[PDB]
RNA sequence: GCAGUCAAGCGUUCAUAGCGACAUUGCUUUUUGAUUCUUCGAUGUCGGCUCUUCCUAUCAUACCGAAGCAGAAUUCGGUAAGCGUUGGAUUGUUCACCCACUAAUAGGGAGUGAGCUGGGUUUAGACCGUCGUGAGACAGGUUAGUUUUACCCUACUGAU
RNA sequence: AAGCUCGUAUCAGUUUUAUGAGGUAAAGCGAAAACUUUAAAUAUGUAAGAAGUCCUUGUUUGAACGUGGACAUUUGAAUGAAGAGCUUUUAGUGGGCCAUUUUUGGUAAGCAGAACUGGCGAUGCGGGAUGAACCGAACGUAGAGUUAAGGUGCCGGAAUACACGCUCAUCAGACACCACAAAAGGUGUUAGUUCAUCUAGACAGCCGGACGGUGGCCAUGGAAGUCGGAAUCCGCUAAGGAGUGUGUAACAACUCACCGGCCGAAUGAACUA
């Protein structure tokens, strides 16, 4: 910096003097076995009946949930692994926002895990976008964008994602 | 994940009339305790909310003066902001703030014991674990 | 690069003569005599002409050659000590408690006694080494002077004196009390 | 770091003086 | 040394080293001067203050004074008999010793031999040179000038320089309140005696300009006559 | 082995309407005549497209030293394809013959670089005629006038198991 | 962690084919110490009396170093395992907590499932819940329930 | 095995010759890398004579199938050797581990399923202190000689051999290696590479200079190069920043960066091993 100093976009007035194909960005994610993810839970005094299964991977569940009776249940999604809000980012702009999840639409590795709502890596999710403030031409204003999750939220609690723009 | 014109496209969307319809209904509704909610309707709520406060947040001093300039060796801060108007108003603005202090000691006397036990030089007893129950994880 | 041979020169004034068998070294002259053993050091000594003596290493590595230069320095110090002499002045500043320094001789053994340092009941004792002499200066306050032929003896003795009166668990900035070397010089002088 | 450097430029010049000409004519 | 060396003291100042291109500029100047200006002198000034030199140099604007390296100016005039710009020009260059100090002009000799005889200025005493003065310092509190004034004029010395007085200027000191004190009167110097390096710096510190600077010059060359003269003035 | 210098000429094959190809001479350092021929083909493939089947050796000849009495100063240029990318090297060796200088080089290179005969490629050995073209310091050391020095603490080679004298290293 | 930003360098040679350290910006919820009473499915056994030893990744004692270290008290760091590290309450459970003494109540390993036990292995009895047309089994929950060596070799402790 | 129906000049985990293919590109030049011809083994397949060739001209000029004749061993590349298939039949066995080479899909990192060839299982022996897969190795009983891999201070048979270098570790190394902790930290040592500086005197030391517009503008209780914010210019110069740091309430004084005198010959910086 001494050697550099030795030698010698455009915005409005009110915005300067400030600072800040159809390929999805993850095609082909690693495949997950069904034997991992689904831990077995045995039931009885003699622990001798199996049949209950616990989803160990993270889950979006719904808005409207309620558990079902313990005798009728089976596919247990426990409440510590139930994400409501994801951490979405934009390829343009360079700003993340913490946005609420609205659905899980496409899950790789089978149509089971879409239907349980298992977030994984690679999964494509409906995001509520209203803090960003996107407007279609037509003039309607937007609050449903599909986003792809970028990390494995087993291995750290945060669900990150990138908007499919 | 098979490439598709679906995605990138906008899924849900809302009408600019329908926002103006739903913003009014916060004003109207009215709960009724004999009624009870089954479903909610999926709605972009952050748009519909933000109602009119009349007060505002406090200003952000950190932007104008950091910390290093606010106090230190570096320290570029000769005079106070906002500072007083006049020395009549200063002496007015002391004498009530004295008596407001002198109140709170006479109040927190009558609230109390706690210091006088420490001057006498003894502590209050252990709270019994049964009064927890329960509580408990 | 492993130099094939390297040399130094030690220059002898007329007052002194210096005598070397093996690597044992003696210097004789007006003030007195100093002896040093260099058997560990592993160098060759040669005489050319009374006033000049040369020390050399043959086929020396870098560490070895470094040792060669210090030998010149050690021998020169004996020469300066024997003719010029060495004088060290120590001054002992106190805030609130006067420090009393006396010489007391116990069984012929000759000791420096420091009393009442920073109001301490303890008496610290430092033994004066052979061939160093301790006196307190006329027409100056608070001056103690250590003078002898051998450099290492005088300097080591002076350093012991200050370390004996080190402060403990009090901040150095607030408490200034101690003994220090104000000046290092020769007995003679005037030069 | 070499003694006889300035020969070898003239050697390469004189060797290439052939390979200019003897290709063409 | 591959390793275990002195690392040199890096620091990030503005000014940068001149090197060769500056040393050429003086060689180009000196050879350009000799044809133009008629008479040439070579002044010994082994010490100077700069605002003395500015006073010497402003007192004639047209007449040139070019300082620089001896071993430039020896080369510019000529060391040998063969390699030289003008005739008999090595004979002046052989004689010089201290800090030149080389002057060109187009002016009368009897001005210049008068001028540097009549010129004299006050300055410091400096090492290896006897000075006609002597100071015992007064033996309570020392002051900035140190007993060359009525003390009620002068401010006491700044405690910050007492470590310098203790270590470097040697003189035994201690401080009582802020102010620097000595018990008994320390003499620094005596008249008709050569000054040790430190005995100067004490006189510099208290700031006693009591020794005459005057420039002096031996040699003298003339282009039209083409011959050297050596003249004894001090 | 202990080394021998070798001339090696080799000329490609003749073919139809190509009479007398150019010949290509090299100065190989090697133990024996068999290795020098295999060395020669390895050099030739780098310079231009050839092989052992496509060409032939004309004339392998030994080259002895001209004056293996006289002590000479050599200056060898070397490069070697390692580790990492290659780089050149210039060492100066004081030795009686050329073949002795290359012997003492390969032992020096095998120490300092962990590198074999097959890796190292000698460019050109040169006798230095006049002194004070000797740029290196350790060779310039021995060229000083009236050179004397002692033996380097003389170690004694022990013949016997038991000895009665208390041996003096002499000196 | 994800998405970038600068760029000491790698990429056979190489600035602008792709990689890329040290730095560095984004939120995971309010800038005025307000509370923030959030305790959200460990499907696997450990826990404790007695007694020994080891590690150091040092809580205390020893000696040092650095801090606005005036004392006094303390924080951070260095060598250091010589020597210590406790008393109780709580099973509508204690993977913890609190209050009390204390110079200090540091963290671990080999533990002590044949030295002795409490929960849990764990069977036959019984009741309540859920499920089953039923025999029965389990989302549970509660109560009652015999494994008892040494006299052999070695080790250890004493003894001829 | 019992066999006998061949012991024929036929067979082969092989090479060469001819021809085919991936055509990777390294030759190579076009008509202005785009050609579109052609070359080296890298690897896989076919073919290389006894019913074999040629003349004559039937069947439905040519082509495929034929009628009748004449032509024998350098008989149609190399090297090897005789042990190939039958008809009946009848014992045991039917999933498995390690490495190597191709190749397809893969991340915290392992790795996964295909193809081939080795090794072990049924297999002792020499070495690797010890050891399923590592280095060597054609098991009747003895004798002599010479070696493999591995070794030659002592345990321990065999140089406390010879030669050139490098290394000092306050618990080196003697190696699993073509990895992991790995990328870097060191005023530890040696050898290199590329730029600089230098008898117009370098590098290191002391000694002297380091100045004038000026205490530059705002800022302020006070800031004079050095608590700060914007500029960072001109002059005289051998050289001297509207200032690298210590320092004063402010100045002062010292310091460096830069010149210069003394001394005298090599020295500095950044990389590689």
């Amino acid at each position: 910096a001494h050697e550099q100093s030795k030698v010698k976009d455009a915005l409005p007035t009110y915005l300067l003097d400030r600072e800040q194909k159809f390929s999805v960005p993850l095609p082909k994610v690693r495949g997950i076995s069904e034997e991992e993810m689904f831990k077995v839970i045995k039931t009885g005094k003699s622990r001798s009946k199996s049949w209950k299964r616990m989803i160990t991977k993270h889950t979006f569940v719904g808005e409207g949930f309620t558990r079902r009776p313990v005798k009728m249940e089976r596919i247990i999604r426990p409440s510590a692994l139930r994400q409501k809000k994801a951490n979405v980012t934009h390829p343009e702009l360079g700003v993340t926002v913490f946005l609420p999840i609205l659905a899980v639409k496409k899950n790789p590795q089978s149509p089971m895990y879409t239907q349980l709502g298992v977030l994984t890596k690679g999964t494509i999710i409906e995001v509520n976008v209203s803090e960003l403030g996107m407007v279609t031409a037509g003039g309607k204003v937007v609050w449903g964008k599909y986003a792809q999750v970028t990390n494995e939220p087993d291995r750290d609690g945060c669900v990150n994602a990138v908007l499919l723009v | 994940v098979q490439p598709d014109r679906r995605w990138f496209g906008n899924t849900r969307v809302i009408s600019q009339d329908a926002l103006q319809h739903f913003r009014s209904a916060l004003g109207e509704t009215q709960k009724d305790t004999y009624q009870v909610l089954l479903r909610r309707n999926k709605l972009p709520m952050s748009l519909l909310e933000e109602k009119d406060a009349d007060e505002s947040p406090k200003a952000r001093i950190l932007d104008t003066e950091s910390y290093a300039d606010a106090f230190g060796p570096k320290a570029q801060r000769k005079r106070p902001r906002l500072a007083a108007s006049n020395l009549e108003d200063l002496v007015k603005a002391t004498n009530e703030d004295i008596t407001k202090y002198e109140e709170k000691q006479v109040l927190d006397a009558t609230l109390g014991g706690n210091q006088e036990d420490k001057e006498n030089g003894w502590t209050s007893a252990a709270k019994e674990a049964i009064f927890s129950k329960g509580q408990s994880k | 690069m492993k130099y094939i041979q390297t040399e130094q020169q030690i220059e002898v004034p007329e007052g002194v003569t210096v005598s070397i068998k093996s690597r044992i070294v003696k210097v004789v002259g007006p003030r007195g005599t100093l002896t040093k053993n260099l058997k560990h050091i592993d160098v060759t000594f040669t005489k050319v002409n009374n006033q000049l003596i040369k020390v050399a290493v043959h086929n020396g590595g870098r560490k070895h050659v470094a040792a060669l230069r210090t030998v010149k320095s050690l021998v020169d110090n004996m020469i300066t000590g024997v003719t010029k002499g060495y004088k060290y002045k120590m001054r002992y500043v106190y805030a609130h408690f006067p420090i009393n320094v006396n010489i007391v001789e116990k069984d012929g053994a000759k000791f420096i006694e420091v009393r009442n340092f920073l109001g301490d009941k303890k008496i610290r004792n430092v033994p004066v080494r052979d061939g160093v002499t301790i006196e307190f200066s006329t027409n100056v306050k608070d001056e103690i002077v250590l003078s002898g032929n051998s450099v290492e003896d005088v300097s080591q003795n002076a350093a012991d004196l200050q370390q004996i009166c080190r402060v403990r668990n009090k901040d150095i900035r607030k408490f200034l009390d101690g003994i220090y070397v104000s000046h290092k010089g020769f007995i003679t002088e005037d030069l | 770091n070499f003694p006889y450097k300035a020969k070898i430029l003239e050697e390469i010049e004189a060797k290439k003086m052939k390979d200019l000409e003897e290709r063409e004519l | 040394m591959p390793r275990s060396k002195r690392s040199k003291l890096v620091t990030l100042a503005q000014t940068d080293k001149k090197g060769r291109e500056n040393k050429e500029r003086i060689f180009d100047e000196v050879r350009e001067a000799l044809d133009t200006y008629r008479y040439v002198w070579v002044l010994h000034l082994d010490d100077v203050r700069t605002p003395v030199l500015q006073e010497i140099r402003t007192s004639w604007a047209g007449s040139k004074l070019i300082m620089g390296k001896r071993k430039v100016l020896q080369k510019a005039l000529g060391e040998k008999r063969e390699e030289e710009y003008k005739e008999n020009l090595y004979q002046l260059s052989k004689l010089c010793s201290g800090v030149t100090g080389l002057l060109f002009t187009d002016e009368d000799v009897n001005t210049v031999k008068e001028y540097f005889k009549s010129y004299v200025r006050s300055d410091y005493s400096r090492p290896n040179t006897k000075a006609p003065l002597t100071f015992t310092i007064p033996e309570g509190i020392v002051y900035s000038r140190g007993g060359q004034i009525p003390a009620e004029e002068d401010v006491p010395m700044i405690h910050s320089l007492e470590p310098t007085m203790r270590n470097k200027f040697e003189i035994p000191t201690k401080i009582k309140a802020g102010k620097i004190t000595i018990d008994s009167p320390y003499l620094v110097c005596t008249e008709g005696e050569k000054l040790d390096v430190r005995q100067a710096l004490i006189l510099k510190q208290f700031g006693i300009a009591a020794s005459e600077f005057k420039v002096k010059v031996s040699a003298y060359y003339d282009n039209d006559s083409s011959t050297v003269e050596s003249t004894n003035i001090n | 082995a202990h080394f021998k210098e070798y001339q090696v000429i080799g000329r490609r094959l003749p073919t139809e309407s190509v009479p007398e190809p150019k010949l290509f001479r090299m100065r190989i350092f090697a133990s024996n005549e068999v290795i020098a021929k295999s060395r020669y083909w390895y050099f030739l493939q780098k310079l231009h497209k050839v092989k052992k089947a496509s060409g032939e050796i004309v004339s392998i000849n030994q080259i002895n030293e001209a004056h293996p009495t006289k002590v000479k100063n050599f200056g060898v240029w070397v490069r070697y394809d390692s580790r990492s990318g290659t780089h050149n090297m210039y060492k100066e060796i004081r030795d009686v013959s050329r073949v002795a200088a290359v012997e003492t080089l390969y032992q020096d290179m095998a120490a300092r670089h962990r590198a074999r005969f097959r890796s190292i490629h000698i460019l050109k050995v040169a006798e230095i005629e006049k002194t004070a073209d000797v740029k290196r310091q350790y060779v310039k050391q021995f060229l000083t006038k009236d050179l004397k020095f002692p033996l380097p603490h003389r170690v004694q080679k022990s013949t016997k198991t038991f000895s009665y004298k208390r041996p003096s290293t002499f000196y």
